[PDB]
């Protein structure tokens, strides 16, 4: 996982604030994915964060429901990200 | 196996 | 399994209704049911004869929207009939994500969906409209079971990106890095799951092709041809002859499992720089792989024939193959062992007793 660390800094019953250590390489953008841990991959959601940013906000979640959150780093340099996406780092947050 | 045709002077 | 995309359900016909299909600018499959018209939108060119009206009798109609990438067909089967929406649906897309669709209309009934990436029969809440798109992130886990085409497609676009401007990359990649990537690429080509017999990844300065070998392939030789349009890059076309023995299962082998042929065609030698950085005709580096197999001491050799424009005043052409040293972590080199060269002025052929 190119993002070294992934932690929840703050949370409400429906919203979440995640943060991650940036790597010592050029990141063009990050891809944050989240969905209900037991739910189908059709229902999963994702958005992008500029590589200069190390935090994100996930909102509109159901209370008391386990969610899996995954952060990929990405860039256009094959010599840094040969598979274009990094290896993922994931947390399982209950909310 | 990667085949190529070398250019030898 | 049988198709790339299957979206099924029931439609309640409360009146004489019409079928409508449009080509969308966005790479989605959009299905919107109103009382008077079922609307389907997909990124594929509209077939020119799409019927206007659905069967007259009122009632409940089972339907399924089918997409198959290698058949190039997007057709809607409806009740007892089948409607061809597109005849040129041959485009690499992976439908694995449902978007929220808040359109108003006549909700569809008993809806369900299955795709190549999500092959399970997944029931969906009834709704007037449905939107099927893709995830950008690679959701496929490190199962090693199968590799996703669209994920591999982005990876090969990444490599092609480097071959175009290798001077622009942040690092000069070490040999171990390049060796690791070429292993990963080969591994993903032998394991990528697709529906056709052949899958090609055609990028700028790289073209990787996967053949699903038949059981009959050991019986006869294999002939491969390419087209490169004769520009002044010093190399114009190539042909390959793969002897039948190369495809033959070993003497103690069992189960007659499927094997794959891998031809990775490079128009760049960026990943193949020896010490002294020797040049190759047209930067052509041609990778040939029979899945997890090494053959040597061939009776009839594999032959590689290349058409090119001659530059022979101060240079000779020598057929070579890339060799590396495991446990060296050092750059590789070119070897001509077991490879004979016949180099006429405008054409050169490589006769090797191994691949
Ligand atoms: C997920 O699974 C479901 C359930 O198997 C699939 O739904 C099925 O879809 C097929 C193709 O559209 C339907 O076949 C049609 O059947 C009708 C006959 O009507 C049927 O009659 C029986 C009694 O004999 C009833 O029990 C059924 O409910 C239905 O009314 C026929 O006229 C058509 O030509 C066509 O063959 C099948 O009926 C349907 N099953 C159910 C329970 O709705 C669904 O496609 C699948 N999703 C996928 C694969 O993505
Ligand atoms: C990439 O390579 C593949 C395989 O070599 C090419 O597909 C072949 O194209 C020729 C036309 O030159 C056809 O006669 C063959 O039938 C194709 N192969 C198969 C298995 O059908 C493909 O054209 C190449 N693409 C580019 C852009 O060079
Ligand atoms: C179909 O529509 C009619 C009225 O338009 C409604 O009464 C009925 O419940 C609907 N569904 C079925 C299965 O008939």
């Amino acid at each position: 996982s190119v993002p070294t660390k992934l932690e929840v800094v703050a949370a409400t019953p429906t919203s979440l604030l995640i943060s991650w250590d940036a790597p010592a390489v050029t990141v063009d953008h990050y891809v944050i994915t989240y969905g209900e841990t037991g739910g189908s991959p059709w229902s999963w959601q994702e958005f992008e964060v500029p590589g200069s940013k190390s935090t994100a906000t996930i909102s509109g979640l159901k209370p008391g429901v386990d969610y899996t959150i995954t952060v990929y780093a990405s860039s256009f340099d094959w010599t840094i990200f040969p598979n274009y996406y990094s290896s993922p780092i994931s947390i399982n947050y209950r909310t | 196996t990667y085949f190529a045709v070398l250019m030898v002077s | 399994p049988r198709e790339d995309f299957r979206f099924c359900g029931q439609r309640n016909q409360t009146q004489q209704s019409t079928l409508h299909y449009d080509q969308s600018s966005e790479p989605h499959i959009f299905v919107w049911n109103t009382e008077e018209t079922l609307t389907i939108r997909a990124p594929f060119l509209a077939a020119p004869d799409i019927p206007r009206f659905f069967p007259e009798p009122r009632g409940l109609y089972h339907f399924c929207l089918y997409w198959s990438r290698h058949t190039g067909r997007l057709h809607l089967r409806y009740g007892k009939h089948d409607y061809l929406l597109s005849s040129q649906a041959s485009r690499l897309l992976c439908f694995q994500k449902q978007e929220q669709s808040l359109k108003q209309g006549a909700p569809l009934i008993a809806t369900s969906v299955s795709s190549w990436q999500i092959p399970q029969n997944t029931s969906l809440p009834g709704a007037p409209s449905f939107i099927f798109s893709f995830h950008n992130a690679p959701h496929k886990v490190s199962h090693n079971a199968s590799v996703d085409m669209c994920d591999l497609k982005k990876e090969l676009q990444q490599l092609s990106r480097y071959l175009q401007h290798p001077q622009k990359a942040a690092k000069r990649p070490t040999a171990a890095f390049i060796s690791q990537q070429l292993q990963s690429l080969e591994s993903k080509l032998t394991s990528v799951s697709f529906l056709g017999d052949t899958l090609s990844f055609e990028e700028d300065r790289v073209n990787a092709t996967v053949w699903k070998l038949p059981p009959t392939a050991g019986l006869e030789d294999l002939h491969i041809h390419s087209q490169k349009e004769e520009e002044q890059s010093e190399v114009q076309a190539y042909s390959l002859l793969l002897p039948r023995a190369v495809f033959q299962q070993t003497r103690g082998r069992r189960r007659d499992d499927a094997k794959r042929l891998l031809v990775v065609d490079f128009s760049s030698q960026a990943l193949f720089q020896d010490k002294n950085s020797s040049q190759v005709l047209g930067e052509k580096v041609l990778g040939i792989v029979v899945q997890n197999t090494k053959v040597t001491n061939l009776s009839d050799p594999v032959v590689l024939t290349f058409q090119h424009q001659p530059q022979p005043k101060n240079v000779t052409l020598q057929c070579v193959f890339w060799v590396e040293d495991p446990a060296s972590s050092s750059t590789g080199s070119w070897s001509s062992a077991g490879c004979e060269t016949v180099s006429r002025d405008t054409q050169t052929s490589c006769l090797c007793n191994h691949l």
